């Protein structure tokens, strides 16, 4: 009963000056001590920012003379205005409340989930979709595998669900791919019961969020 | 009185102004001063007073003012922006209103350029809109360029028709002028006194 | 300031009869009113102004009067040619130009039934995974007609959506367009589809209704 | 000979710049009371603002200090400098001349025929078409109905022709309608003779004006 959702993300050319909107429920975010806290992809964690509740603020110094907080205290939202970047700020930014939970000490206690940011430029584009049909050369003995191939896309954050989110067994959504094009592409694939080849429904639906893709593709067997 | 679009101007000269018995006579709806604060008018001494007169509507008294906009004081009065003087008014239906409309009172809806301060333009020509020319003729973007209050004792408060008067006090560069009062007691005799003749 | 209300809000017109329309104000005006008339999609026109003197292009119809509070537009009846939409404006020295809200009109044809019809979904559709299923009811005088969609005879709820067109400027009729929307794994489940019109001109509903996958 | 077109509209995010340009003919706008007049959808109209014909710029007090209005005297274009929306300016914006017409009062006289500006953000998205067959379903003795169905698009000025403009008799388009989806749909129909079912030329034309589709539909009775 308290996570804080951020708004934001999407692609960036290096300069750009986009700002999120971390909106919180369930507490004040003009009494408690909010902080950022980013990581780059396959890297550590490392500390961003942090306001106090009376008005003052604290950088990382690597980000510092750059980077901006602030809060709405009607709204419960909390700001970071980030501007003139680098091309090195491609990290997952999370939110997180820092609150005692001792005699002395202090931690973070209720984090947010994260949100992309990625900078490059080269555009942005949607995904291209076809269905990876189940075959024999995929069927052995009591079960057979179909899946959905979405390729050649740039903006990272992309999801295909299986059934509107119906199947949960079998599902596996494999690691997108970088390409020499510099586009990402990826296949998630799922077994489903060789009796069941063409019997039940199997659709994926592709949502691309950066944009606003949103496509359902039925996978059936090989003609 | 005067119309909008032709003020008067009438040029006070060396006398004794009483600007008490104005600033006291509670008739005035809007008393503004603002180069020198009322009260202080019958203590100082200027070279000239100038009175401007006109007669506009009601809710048009707050162009009469340094540094506004709209159809008066863009092309019809234009006051400086280091203005000096004061600014009357008082309402006047039922000396300038009459039934059935009183269409004797005009002011001027289009011009080329705004006016310079205190500048005056009483001509009559039909203004140009468009790109087209007009030869002296009316028609579409081709207007006359005056229209007339049509007042009436029935309208509403500021559509009834309010009479104002603009003193503006110069002061150029000569020996002295007009100046307020010099109020005077009695002469004592035969008592040690302190004395200013 | 001041707001002016206008009374009658979107009466019934018959032909060869009279309208007025009604507003009045706040602390008066004189003679500062023009009114307008917009169409159902086109831009406002002006055919009154000062509070009478008729626009070079008005015809000998649509009168107004009133002077002081109280402005009175009329019309020698109503002409087919109308259900518009009619605005009163004032205005002062001081910027400013408070649009009053407005009526509309309308007509008194006779009684007209529905043409009914039923499309089926476009086979390109349904490899998109969605089926849509339009049935329109076509020119109509009385607008408060019922669709009701059935699919194998249950009664659809909350699936459809409708919308109506401007009466008509020619004949004062209405036309009506209701989508039934399914997915496609939905609509194979079942066979008929049905679209049943209950309308005054009927004496009984009628039901035009299609068979999924009959050629 | 004095209709001025607005160029502008297109959807937007709340925070935007756009800005519309208000082009005339026939007269001068350096020498007019030029004005900006919008309305809301299903409601009363609304004054904007005003521009005197020596500088001066008036606004409605609910839109000030958040617009601006300027005239090219060389160009004969008038621009509604529009910024940082709050997403309830979503209307129809007209332009005006102001000319008196009377020995005592003034007048708005000549229009623009209205330019549709829409804001939440939502991006926008594409129309997809079908054609709606004449059927005897649709068939009543004379005549029979056939159509085309538009659908799922956001942006919403969408319009879609018979023939090129060719048939005027019978085609009626009914308002679009906004689905949960967020997204628009409508479908426009037109009655033939049913001597006529498949013998002449009935061709859908799709544009789409934010965008830059065009698509032509041909609607055949059913197979």
């Amino acid at each position: 009963e308290v996570q804080l959702v951020e708004s934001g993300g999407g692609l960036i050319q290096p300069g750009g000056s986009l700002r999120l909107s971390c909106a919180a429920s369930g507490f004040t975010v003009s009494s408690n001590y909010m902080s950022w806290v980013r990581q780059a992809p396959g890297k550590g964690l490392e500390w961003v920012s942090v306001i106090y509740s009376g008005g003052s603020t604290y950088y990382a110094d690597s980000v510092k003379g750059r980077f901006t907080i602030s809060r709405d205290n009607s709204k419960n939202t909390l700001y970071l205005q980030m501007n003139s970047l680098r091309a090195e700020d491609t990290a997952v930014y999370y939110c997180a409340r820092e609150g005692p939970k001792s005699i002395t000490g202090t931690a973070f206690d209720i984090w947010g989930q994260g949100t992309i940011v990625t900078v490059s430029s080269a555009s942005t584009k949607g995904p291209s979709v076809f269905p990876l049909a189940p075959s024999s050369k995929s069927t052995s003995g009591g079960t057979a595998a179909l899946g959905c191939l979405v390729k050649d896309y740039f903006p990272e954050p992309v999801t295909v669900s299986w059934n509107s989110g119906a199947l949960t067994s079998g599902v596996h959504t494999f690691p997108a791919v970088l390409q020499s094009s510099g586009l990402y592409s990826l296949s998630s694939v799922v077994t489903v019961p060789s009796s069941s080849l063409g019997t039940q429904t199997y659709i994926c639906n592709v949502n691309h969020k950066p944009s606003n893709t949103k496509v359902d593709k039925k996978v059936e067997p090989k003609s | 009185f005067a119309s909008v679009y032709a003020w008067n101007r009438k040029r006070i000269s060396n006398c004794v102004a009483d600007y008490s018995v104005l600033y006291n006579s509670a008739s005035f709806s809007t008393f503004k001063c603002y180069g020198v604060s009322p009260t202080k008018l019958n203590d100082l001494c200027f070279t000239n007073v100038y009175a401007d007169s006109f007669v506009i509507r009601g809710d048009e008294v707050r162009q009469i003012a340094p540094g506004q906009t709209g159809k008066i004081a863009d092309y019809n009065y234009k006051l400086p922006d280091d203005f000096t003087g004061c600014v009357i008014a008082w309402n006047s239906n039922n000396l300038d209103s009459k039934v059935g409309g009183n269409y004797n009172y005009l002011y001027r809806l289009f011009r080329k350029s705004n006016l310079k301060p205190f500048e005056r333009d009483i001509s009559t020509e039909i203004y140009q809109a468009g790109s087209t020319p007009c030869n002296g003729v009316e028609g579409f973007n081709c207007y006359f360029p005056l229209q007339s209050y049509g007042f009436q004792p029935t309208n509403g408060v500021g559509y009834q028709p309010y009479r104002v008067v603009v003193l503006s006090f110069e002061l150029l560069h000569a020996p002295a002028t007009v100046c307020g009062p010099k109020k005077s007691t009695n002469l004592v005799k035969n008592k040690c006194v302190n004395f200013n003749f | 300031d001041i707001q002016m209300t206008q009374s009658p809000s979107s009466l019934s017109a018959s032909v060869g009869d009279r309208v007025t329309i009604t507003c009045q104000a706040s602390q008066d005006i004189s003679n500062y009113f023009n009114w307008y008339q917009q169409k159902p999609g086109k831009a406002p026109k002006l055919l009154i102004y000062d509070a009478s003197n008729l626009e070079t292009g008005v015809p000998s119809r649509f009168s107004g009067s009133g002077s002081g509070t109280d402005f009175t537009f009329t019309i020698s009846s109503l002409q087919p040619e109308d259900i518009a939409t009619y605005y009163c404006q004032q205005y002062d020295n001081l910027p400013m130009y408070t649009f009053g809200q407005g009526t509309k009109l309308e007509i008194k044809r006779t009684v007209a039934a529905p043409s009914v019809f039923i499309f089926p979904p476009s086979d390109e559709q349904l490899k998109s995974g969605t089926a849509s299923v339009v049935c329109l009811l076509n020119n109509f005088y009385p607008r408060e007609a019922k669709v009701q969609w059935k699919v194998d005879n249950a009664l659809q709820s909350g699936n459809s959506q409708e919308s109506v067109t401007e009466q008509d400027s020619k004949d004062s009729t209405y036309s009506l367009s209701s989508t039934l929307t399914l997915s496609k794994a939905d609509y194979e489940k079942h066979k008929v589809y049905a679209c049943e019109v209950t309308h005054q001109g009927l004496s009984s509903p009628v039901t035009k209704s299609f068979n999924r996958g009959e050629c």
